[PDB]
This record gives C-alpha cells, structure tokens and sequence, in this order.
C-alpha cells in the first residue's frame, strides 16, 4: 500500500520483536504499551506472548462517568448542589478526555463571570458548551428549513 | 470517511442508515408544533412567530386542513411540507371517493407512512425532510407522529421542532388523559412558550383543533385565543425565572 | 331474476332466486347467487349469473383487506361505493349485474342498490330490484313495520319472490332466503323455503 | 476500507454481501419479538414497550393481522414494516382471489422474502432492514422468520431483534416439543421479559395467536392477559436473581 | 354439447359427448375431450371444443405448477377458481366454454362448475350445465342416490348423454367417461363405452 | 459538507440540503428585485440594468406577466427562470381552462412551489437556482417569495438578490402600513436606489403593478416612470450622504 | 489498492470479472451439496445439519422439485436460490406447455445459464451469488453444474459449497462408471461425511433422486435413509482415522 | 492510465478503450480453438478437454452448429458463450424466415458483431467476454474471427484463446494457401497440439466441419478422428523434441 | 497455549490457592481464546 513505507516500518517492528523475546531476554520488561486501533497490527505482535494479557480499555460506562467527575472536582472548588448522575447521562458515549475537558470548561466559566468559584450552575453550563462542539443539532431556522 | 450517507442505499456496519436519521435532524432544526390529545378532542398548535415584520406575521400556514375532520401540522422543510400536505389532501379524499366515510386518523397515517417509504427506499429520489402530526377525530381522538423515515408512533402528546425536548419533559410532569379541553389547551400554551423561550402573543401562534362533539376542524380566531394565552404568560414567567 | 331486501330492527333479510332458468338451461340446482362478503354482510344479485359471481369474489377479498388495513369491520356504506367504482372502472369488462349490499355494521342497518352501470343509491327500508320489482313492492309493504322482526321478515320476503316466479315461465322453483340477525348467517335453501310458500299453496 | 461496501451490487473479497450483512444488525437495534410453536397452535409475542412515558401504551401495534389466520410480528424499523406488510397483506388475499383457499404458512413467507430479494438484487434501492416472524396455521402450526437477505428458515421457537441473543440460550434448556398451549404462551412472556431483562406489565406488550382448532386470528386483551404475565414474572424474577 | 357430473360415495365420475360433427368433419376421430389435469383431477367441457383443447394445456401445466411449487397437492376448489380468472381474460375471442372440474382433495369429493366468464360453485350431488341439462337431470335422479358405487356410476352417466343425443343436433355412440376413485384414473373411451350402451337398446 | 454537498441526494449531519443552500447563493448572485405591498395594490420594481452599454435595455427584464392580474420577478439563473416562469403562465392558464376563474395569488405560488419541489425531490434533476417574488391581487394584494427549495413565505415588504440585506434593513426603519399607493411607490424606488448606490434613470429599471381598483397587471411606460424616479432621487441622494 | 471489483461492468486487467470470482467465493460460504450420477439414476444430497435445534428438521431442504423428473439443489444464498428455482420451474413448465414434451435436462441447464447471465450482463443488477446442480432423467441421467456466472458444465459427480474440495478428490479416486444405485447411495453418503468431517444420521441430510427405471422423481424419506446411512459410516470412520 | 477502465464510456489519453482491451484478455482465459480454411471446405477444432477427469468431455461443447452450414467455436467464458450462440442461432434462422436464402457467413458474422457493438456502447451493459470463430460455406469457404470489441476479420487460419501466440508462430511458417481436405485436417490438429503442449486423443478434441461440396455441417466421431490424430501426434512429438 | 497456562495460574492467585486445578484451566481457555479471535460470525442467517 506504499512500497517504500511498509518495509521501513516493518524492519523496525521485527527488530523490536527480536529484543522482546525473539532471542534476547526480556530483561524483566513488563510492556505496557498502547494502541488506538487493534486491527492495524501485524500478526506477529498481535498475539499473546508478545503481550500476554490483551486488555480492552473501552470508553467508560455510565458509572465510569461518575467516577471520573468525582476525582476532577476535588481539583476544582466543587459544586454546591452536587449531582454527578445528571451529567453522566448526557455525557454517555464520550471519552475520559471529555470528562477532563468539561471540568476545565467549568472552571473557566467561573473566570469569565469573575465569580472565581465553580458551582453546579457553572458545571451544567460547561457540559452544554463542550458537548455543543460534538453534536451537530443547532442551527439554523429558515427561510426554508422552518 | 463514512459513505453511509453519501446516499440512502446503504447502511453502516452498525446497522443504521445514517442518512434517514439525518432527515430526522431536518425536523429538529425546524420549528415547533405541538399536538395535545385529550378525550374531548385533539388540539394542534404551531409556530407562526416565523420571520421578521417585513414578512406577513399572519403568514399562511402551519395549520393545514386535510379534510373537515382530520388535520395536520408540520416541522422540517415547508417546501417539503407544502407538497406532502398536498399528497396527504389527495390521499384522504381518495378514501372518501372509494368508500365514502370520513378517512380515519389511523388510515391517513399508514398511507402517508407508505408514501414516505417510497422515497426512502429508492436512491434516485431523496427522502422527505419533513415530519408530520396527524390529529383528528375519526370517532376516538387520536394523535400520531409520522417520521421522515416513515414510521408511526402513537402518543398521549407529542411535539416536534426545536423545542421538542423541553416540551417532552414538560408533559413528563403535568400531562394526564383525564384533563379537560380548557386545561389541555392552557398547558400546551405553557409548553409552546418554552419552545420559543419567550412569552406568547395571540398574533404569533396559529391554532386549530378537531373537537369530539363536533367531529370537525375549526381554527381558533385571534381574540378567542387571547384569554388562553393570557393566563399562560403568568406560569411562563415563573418558568423563565429558572 | 329478482331480489328483495328489507331492513329489520335487528337484522337485514334479503332473498334471491337460487335456480335460474332461461329456455331449458339450468346453471345448476345448487347454484349460488347469495354471496357472503363479510361476517354480517350479504349480497343478493339479479341479472346474469356468471358476471354476479366473478365480480362478487373480488369484493369478499376486498372486505377482508380493508378490514385488515383499518383494523376495523367494514361499513355497509364502504362496500356499496367500492363495488360501484370497480364496476365503472371495469366497463371494458362489463358486468351486467344489479347488486344489493346490506347487512349490519356499526352505523346500523341499510341496504343499497348498485346499478349494473355503477352508482350507489340508498334505500330507507324497502327495496326490490329486477324485473319482478313492480309486483314485489306492494306485496312487501303490506305487513311492513320497521319494527317487524326477523321471524316475520323471512316469511314476508318469500311472498314477493313467490308472486314473480309463479306468473313467470322463466322461474317456478328455487329460492334462497338469507337471514342475518347480528348472531347468525343462515341460508335457508330451496327445501326449507318450500314450506313457506306451501302455506300459500298453489 | 472496510469493503467494497457502498453498493448492494458489490461483493467483498470474502464473498459476502456487505450491504445485507450491515442491514441485519439494523434489525437487532429495533424492537424484540418472540415467536413460539406448539402443536396446539402458535403464539406470537411483540414488544409494545418503547420510548418515553409520553408515548401512549399502544405504539402501533406491533403484530399485524396479515390474513384471517396468519399474523406477523415485526422487528427492526417500523417504517420498513409498513411497506413490506402492505404488499404482504395484499398478497395473502391475492391467493384467496385465485385459489379461494387458505394461503400456506410456508408460501406466504416466501412471497414476503421475494419482496426483499428484489431489494437485494437491484442497485436502485436499499434492502429493507426489517424482519418479520410469520405465525399461522395452514392445518398445523408453522413459524418462520423472514430475514432481510430474503432468507427463509423454519423455526420452532425464536427471537429476533434485541432479545435474539438472550432468548437463544433460554430456549436450549427450556424449549420442548410436548409443551401445552398455556405453558408455551407463559414461556413466550418469560422470553420477552428476559429480552429487556426487566419485569413486565401486561398493558404495554401485545400478544396474538392462531390455534389449530380455531384457525382464526385472535388477540389477548390486557384484562385476560394478566395471569399468564404473573406466572411469567415468578420465573423472570428467578432468572434475574443471578 | 353437454356434460354431466356426479359425486359418488368414494369417487367422482363425469362424462362428455362425442362423435357429432364439428366444423364440417366428424368430431370424434380420436379426439381428446376429457383432459387430465392431475392424476386425480380432470376437466370436461361443454362449449367451444378447440378452445377447451388449448385451455386444457394451460390448466394441466398450472396444476403441475401448484403441485411442484407448494409441496401440497392441488385442491378441487383451487383449480376451478384459477379457471375463473383465465376465462375472464379471454372474454373477447371464441372461448365460451362451461366447464366442470372435479376430482378428490383433502376436503373430500367434489365437482365445481365454472360459468363462461368464471365463477365456481360447489355441487356435491349432480350438475349439468349444457343445453342437455334438463334431460340429464331427469335420467340422473331415477337411480342416483346419495350413496352410489363408482362402477354403478359409469352406467348412469353414459345413459343420460345418450338420451341427450336426441335433444341435441348431433352426437353418436361411444363417449368419454372417466372415473377417479383415489385408486385409479381410468378413462374408458368409445370401445368400452359402446358396450354399456348396448344394454340400453336403441 | 466536504463530500455531502456535491449532490442533492445528500443530507448532512446538520439536517439541511447543501445543494439547495448553494442554489440560493445562485439567487444572491443575481440582481436585486423588490416588491412592496400596500392595501391599495402591490408593486413590483425590477433592475433592468444592462451590464454593458452595448446591450438593449428593453429586454433583460425580470418583470414577467403570468396572467392578466399576476406578475412576478426573479433573481437567479436567467435560463432556469424563463422556463419556470413560462410554466407559471401555463399553470395560471390551466386554472382558467378547468374553473373559468383567474388563479388566486396564494394558489399560483403554491402550485409553482410544488413545481420546484419535484425537481428537488427527484435526485436525477438539480433544484432550480431561482427564487421568485410573485406580486398580484386576487381581491386583495398578496406577495409571496418562492425559495429554490419550494418553501413559501408570505411578505408585505421584501426583496431578493444581491441587495437583499440592505433593503431588509431599509424596510425595517422606513416602511409603514399607513402608506398609500403613491407613498410606497416612492419607497420602492428609494430601496432600489439604496442597493445600487447611485441615482437611477428609467433605462436600468422597470415597474409593473397590480392595483385593486384595476384588478389588472399594467406596465409603467418610460413616460410614466419619470415622476416616480424624480420624487425618489431627492431621498436617494440623502442616503448616500453618510 | 485496486478497484476492479466495485462494479460488475468492470473487467480487471487480468481478464476476469473479479465480481464473479467472488461470486464464486460466495457459493462456498454456504453449506455443501453433492450430486452423484450413476447409470441407473441420479442422486442429489444436501446438508440438513444446518441450523439449530430450535429450528425444525424440515428447515431448507434444498432439493427442490423443478419437475416430476428433475430435481435441483443449491448452495449460496437461499434467497437468490428460490428465485432461480422459481424461474427454473417456469422454464420447465413452458416446455410442456408449448410442446407437450417433458423438459430436456441439457436444455433446462441451458435456459438457466442464460438467465444467470442476464444478471451478469446488466450492470444495475448483481450476479447471483448461487450455484445450482441441475439434475434429471430425460431419458438418460445427467448431472450438470450451473455456476454464479451462469456457466454450463457436465459432471459425472461434483459438489458445490464448503465440502466441494474434499469430495472432488474422493470422487477422483473412488467414483466409477460401473456404479449402481445401491452402491451410489452408500458412496454419496461416504462423501457427504468427508464434507462435514463427521457421521450421518437420517435427519442431517435430505436426498432427492430421479431413477432411470422409474423416470420419476421420488424423494428419500428418513426411513429409507437409514440402511444407506449404516453401510456408509463404515468407511467414514476409517477415512477420518489417520 | 488507471481509472480510465472503470467505465466503457471512457477512452484513454493514448486513445483506445482499455476497458475493451481488458475484455479481450477475458477471451484469452479460454482454451485453445483453431480454425483452418481449406479449398474443399472449412474445418473447425476446439479443446474439448476440461478440468479434472470427473467432467465428461463429450457433453461439454466448444463447437456448436449455428446454422445447417455454419459452425462456431467459442473461447472465453461458457457463460457469455451461451447468450452469444443463442443470439447467433436465432439470427441465422430469422434470415431464412424473411429472405428464404441461408445467411452468408460474412453476414452472420457482421450481425453478431453489430449486436456486440451495441453492448460496449453504454455503461449499463458489459462487453461480451468471448470471441466466436464463425466457419461456414456460403459458396466459398470462409473463416472469421469475432472480437468482443465487435469487429469481424477474414482469415484463412486463425485462433482465439491462450493458444493464440503458438498458432501465430506455427502458421507463419507452415500455412500454405492451397491445401486439400486431408492435409488441412492434420495441420489444424498439429497447431492445437502445440498450444496445449500435449498429444491429442479423439476423446478430448471436438471437430466440426462444413465442406464446400455438401454445404452441411457434420460432427466427426471418435472412430473417424483416429488416422488424422495419428499423423498429427507423431508430428507434435517431433516438434517438441528435436 | 503458553498464555492459557500462565492465566490459569492467575485464577489460582485470585482464589488464594497455590495449586493449579482443572477449573482454572477451563476458565483460562475461555479468557484467552476469546480475547484473541471471535470464532463465529453467523453465516447461517445469510446463507443456507
């Protein structure tokens, strides 16, 4: 799929395989490593005994939403009318990076008002703004779509 | 890139043809209409706050007669409404011709589901980008939503548009099938208020209903809508505090 | 050929000739010309035999399909219109038959005549259709009340049919009386019918 | 990539019509349906519990009278259900026009299958993404499941839609070929109860059946339904102890 | 032209006329006139002769098509109702034939008469379409009984049509009769039939 | 978009039709055409400005006669507009054949909306890239704008074209409902004078009208243009002072 | 990579329809079906181990009657199979209709080869995904293969489906020309046993056959299967032991 | 040149459909077929050998009568061959219905080509995947090659298939314009023998000829092939080992 | 096959048992294979 590309990477891959346990000892490694796409691997590395416990890290569940928020909010000055369950319902089908992002959006919302304390009103509002990017419902009333 | 919405003749590998859910999105972006169904009739309320004052602000129409005893309302493209309402008017009359009964609320709804699915199934013609409320009294008050997909949903109350979601929630709390006509009208005016996020005017909404003791289509006149609206603004104000 | 139809408080009774004679031809002595369209709907036909049946099959089939699509039992009104439209659209394949559709439905009781050239007219509680029609009307109206019941109704139907068949050299025997009482669909058939006019003797 | 996938008229290098394969999982996204056959007739169960509380309890319907003695369930998209049943219903009566005979349980499902088969072959048109369970009595009970491909498999008990995975396991231990009518009906509600993995209320599920001794379609009212749904719930609770 | 038709207790027997003139030549020269639809199904026709010969080919093949397609044998009722549709389509050309279609099915024993434009009617006793019908009906009742053999039947059937030879413009001696007893499809033909009318004198 | 904008068979994630939105930009390309409605007639002012001096002013007109009491204007493709408008004439004429009655202005807009809608539904034909302004009088003045979608909006002061944004801003400040035929007559030449941003001559404009005391379409000759422009010029110089 | 299989109207440079070579690899996804020819008849064997136990023993059931002396089995899409069989029956019945001559097997397999080629030649419709064995006794036994392209080949034994390759090699060694019905029946069961790598039982295969001596189609019953199963498994055990 | 070949409405920059050229590589995935024209008639041979030895060589065909004086041999797909030959057979007879003179070899060959030309003219239709050799005697012996482009070319000795290259070298050397029937038959047989690289048997070659003196098609039996096959095999052996 | 044996030991530690037993070997055949390859893919719904 690229004559020059495939072989350069390929040579790297099969070196890393030699050292991982091809001959030379692992050296108590303990890899640990990460991939974004599982289907993109060559047959050699994919298999168990190159990484013995192949683990799916999914996108978090409904409860997982709630657990990530809890951690993050200790970092912030915390809601005053706390409820992590409501947010989790709306954010379901996001990622962990998105729980992080919403918290970031929540604090800055506080800077903008010049309140400089995060509260529930700030949290619900932040959730709306970040999910706004990620959903394509808003706009536009016609003219012809009315 | 996806290619499951480049046309409509496809699905994704998830099993979800994205393009007919995108015709659904056409509906959300367009503008509100509410059907509120009680046992004394069905009420149909739809936006007429459309445009500026350059426009006619008694702009025709969002409250279409299909007969004298079945009515319909819209959200989505009102190009695609104008022609679907046209199709719907011939369809109801064809029943009258070949059977000579009031076409029934169920039967109009199923014919129009068939009609949307003709466009949906072929690729040489796009789906409709319109959703419809069919409200009538055949002899039992009835309310249906027909999707851009061609699917049929019976509801106790139903809304479409921009404001769809707030209305769904609004009724989630108050609405009951035991509620009067007076009561049912005023509650749907409160909900119509939330949809546009502002206080109501009786020159800004167009209202029809099909009544049970008439069994007829009637359109609410400007100064007869004014007290229903008048009491609603008080409740609307309290809700806009939040 | 002739048919009569009356509206009762609880039923509709209609009657047909069940033996057709024209010259020396007998189409069968078991020949049906009473058609059941639906659970409490009947059709009684006068005019040509073969075209009666062929068109009649199509309307049974229709009664079901409407019934399934609307989820509700057919109107008397519905099927009367339906027949008329079909006939008008199919005059390149003409059926030379005079229908009477009646029965019981949610609207109540009524009987429509449908012309062999199409079109549905409604009859208040008496009707005769066919060549026996003139004698049959006055024969029927004598003991008529709207509140006349099913039991007197089937008797009252034989006398009109009976008058027409005995002067005529074209009929003389073979009659079916149909009762539709909102609980039964009886077809009385020539034998049982025979003792109704064996009361009135020769 | 993946495929070889933006037409129905293209096969993958595997030899599998990607398009059809994609549409069969769109069945699974819809409504669940449970069919079960005994030698006393065939009972058909259809999910009528759908969406928010704002919907009326009946959401059309989903369990259509197709002929006098055959009824069918649908799963997958209700929109597609309308057009696929319109011809199906016409076709069952076309058999009665041309033979005056009961239409075979076998022969109906095949002509349902032929519609969807037209929609696999022609590139001008999407395959419908809908699945019917076909229940009736020709002279003995027969249950078939029609597939989007236009595939035809005789079943003896089944589920499709959401409850497909749950119910295949359930029926390995439970299903039997000496079941009574009532026992089969209870086990069909147990199997739906398992599909949502929740307890039932009898007033938001619709069950219809064709017996041998009747050979007429019937429907079991919510007032009658109750005791079968109560014996079902003892056994659905047991299952959901784990 | 005339047909007769009778239901036995364990069969069905039908018969047809032969050895008249058609066009201007002797009709029976080795002609088929009782056509084999299925193994346990026939059709006998009174009307246009060559139309019946051609039409026979269509319904035999659709009878085989129903049997091959649906894994279930054709019912008597099925085949008559299909004919109805075929006769409607050919209502513009010489094609007027009044046909009785009989045999055995799971419903029991039956013979259906089908009218020129279509229109099936169950008779489980005797039937006779034809101009020969009134004369047929006479001969038929005298020794016809509700229970009759399937070899006592071929005698009655042969008789009736021979009395109709005189009532009709022409027809000879030796006719087709067929017995269909769920154990045989035996077609006698002029040689065998001639001997059964050799007891019936002149 | 970026792939779902290259046909009319697409929707987008947004819910709109990008081909139609592009087609509307085709209309923004054309020149400005303005209609004003008052209670004593309706007024149609078109630009007839030839872009080079080598063109004959007489024909490049927007203002097309449709019936003997309905005229209209156009912005968009010249080519598309001529067939479409030629069509609207044939439609007005069909109504007179079958009802012996001049077409209502509302009805004519509705019909010609539904002609643009079939070209948009059928994916085998591009949507036309024209909008109309239809001004006529049936018994009372009516003014409608047709979208390339088929969408129908009733107006009382409107424009389309390149000049649309400023004429909109213009009738917000100035337009009154208390204006005579004469007063609005001046206000439509001022509005045209704003967009083109210079003092006009009758040889780059054309005016046609329908009054209510006439019930006819007439066309304002070069002789009769001059006084309207003379009154207008005074107030046109003032708005170019800024 | 490449794109020569994205449409059936595209030849590869390799000189082959690559759509058709994956319609070859479409047959193979399905279950095994075998045909055997002897000099005393012709014998068609197809798997019936396909499905589950929650599916009937009278599920498909491949070996469709085409005439009273022709049977034909399938592999591939059962959907695509029924319609090719439906056509096969019509073609067969035409031959009796227009000639009063029983259909010739050479000619039936010809008319089918043309029909599957109709679907190959045109480019708005896909090629069938199915291979059939056309088999019968006109007056001598034939067993032919019709391929997904619609190509005619005569075999003296073949198989189609995932079992093909095992049976080709068995039949290259074992199959003879001195073969008799009894031996053939056992032989064909042995070979079916290599395909599924497992033993037989009367219900896990269906067999139809057309004798030379009868010259009618008769179907093998489950009772008649049993002695042929018994003998055959002798050799299955041995050939699955290494 | 890559993507000029995904449509048959598309010629390459070089100038030449690379789509028809890829259709001409599908002729070459057939087996060898040789035709040789002699002064006493026209002999046509084709490789009757096919696959594994399970197939019967004799029933498979490669070589058809087309008229009562014209034969044609095919190379390329069996699938396309059937359509093509059925066209050619029908065409050949229709000339004898409407002129009553048997069709000229030139003329049958032209009209089959004309028919192929129509199939490479449109995107909705794929080229023929075969070539025919059309061999007859109209008055003088002729031997043509049809092309999937739809060209006809007169020849005196020619091939199609994979054996094209070997035949071209062979006949460049050893072809003589004047030949007698017998000397010609061996030489034609010799060329095929080189192409398959193997010795002939009567049992795996099919030979048809139309001689000048009778003008009737004849099919040579295994029994009467034997002498020619001898002299030719001895020659073939000589050529592939000096 | 090596990874199955490693994983079967893991089930032993979680149940605080030193010995590897027969149940553990069956839990590990389930764990490992499933995470390597989805074995069916359903063909019988599309094909015969």
């Amino acid at each position: 799929s690229d004559t020059s590309g495939d072989r350069e990477v390929q040579r790297t891959m099969m070196q890393l395989l030699a050292e991982l346990d091809g001959f030379d000892p692992r050296g108590d490694v303990k890899v640990i490593g990460a991939t974004n796409r599982i289907d993109i691997l060559d047959p050699a590395i994919l298999r168990p005994g190159r990484f013995d416990r192949i683990i799916e890290v999914p996108l978090p569940t409904f409860e997982g939403r709630i657990q990530i928020f809890k951690i993050h909010t200790r970092k912030m000055k915390l809601a005053e009318d706390v409820d992590f369950k409501e947010l989790a319902r709306i954010t379901e089908g996001a990622s962990g990076a998105d729980i992080k992002a919403i918290c970031t959006e929540a604090g800055m919302f506080a800077i903008r008002e010049e309140r400089a304390k995060v509260t529930m009103l700030d949290f619900t509002k932040a959730i709306e703004k970040v999910l706004k990017k990620t959903t394509p419902i808003p706009d536009l009333k016609g003219v012809m779509f009315v | 890139q996806m290619g499951y919405d480049r046309a409509i003749t496809v699905f994704s590998p998830d099993g979800r043809l994205f393009q007919v859910e995108y015709a659904r999105e056409a509906v959300k972006r367009g503008a509100t209409a509410i059907g509120i169904k009680c046992k004394e009739g069905v009420i149909l309320i739809a936006d007429k706050r459309v445009g500026s004052k350059l426009l006619e602000a008694d702009t025709i129409e969002k409250i279409y007669k299909i007969d004298e005893h079945i009515c319909a309302a819209t959200s989505g493209l009102v190009a695609d409404a104008r022609v679907l309402i046209d199709r719907a008017r011939i369809e109801a009359q064809i029943n009258r011709l070949t059977y000579d009964e009031p076409i029934t609320v169920k039967e109009l709804a199923k014919k129009i589901c068939d009609f949307k699915q003709q466009y949906t199934q072929y690729g040489g013609v796009r789906p409709f980008g319109v959703s419809l409320l069919i409200a009538g009294v055949d002899e039992v008050p009835k309310l249906y939503e027909t999707d851009p997909s061609g699917a049929l949903l019976e509801y106790k109350a139903t809304a479409i548009g921009m404001g769809r979601n707030a209305v769904t929630e609004f009724f989630e709390k108050e609405y009951r099938d035991d509620l009067s006509f007076d009561d049912a009208m005023v509650l749907g005016l409160v909900a119509m208020g939330l949809s546009i996020e502002s206080e109501l005017v009786p020159e800004n909404i167009e209202v029809g209903y099909v009544k049970v003791d008439d069994r007829t289509f009637k359109e609410v006149s400007p100064e007869e809508l004014k007290p229903y609206v008048e009491r609603a603004n008080e409740r609307i104000r309290e809700l806009l505090k939040k | 050929t002739t048919t009569v139809g009356l509206v009762c408080k609880d039923g509709v009774v209609m009657a047909t000739e069940k033996r057709a004679t024209m010259g020396n031809f007998i189409a069968s002595k078991a020949a049906k010309k009473i058609y059941q369209i639906a659970d409490r709907m009947a059709m009684t036909t006068a005019g040509s035999v073969g075209d009666a049946q062929f068109l009649a099959r199509i309307i049974k089939i229709e009664a079901n399909l409407y019934e399934i699509r609307r989820e509700r039992k057919p109107t008397v009104r519905a099927i009367a219109t339906l027949t008329s439209n079909l006939l008008n659209s199919y005059r390149y394949f003409p059926y030379l038959v005079q229908l009477l559709i009646g029965g019981i439905d949610s609207e109540g009781k009524s009987i429509y005549s449908i012309d062999p050239i199409g079109g549905a007219i409604e009859e208040k509680d008496i009707v005769a259709t066919g060549s026996g029609s003139l004698t049959a009307y006055g024969v029927l109206e004598d003991r008529f009340t709207p509140e006349i019941g099913v039991d007197e109704a089937v008797e009252l139907a034989v006398r009109a049919i009976y008058s027409a068949m005995k002067r005529d050299s074209a009929s003389g025997d073979g009659i079916d009386v149909v009762k539709i009482t909102e609980d039964e669909f009886y077809q009385y058939s020539p034998e049982e019918v025979e003792q109704i006019l064996a009361k009135f003797r020769k």
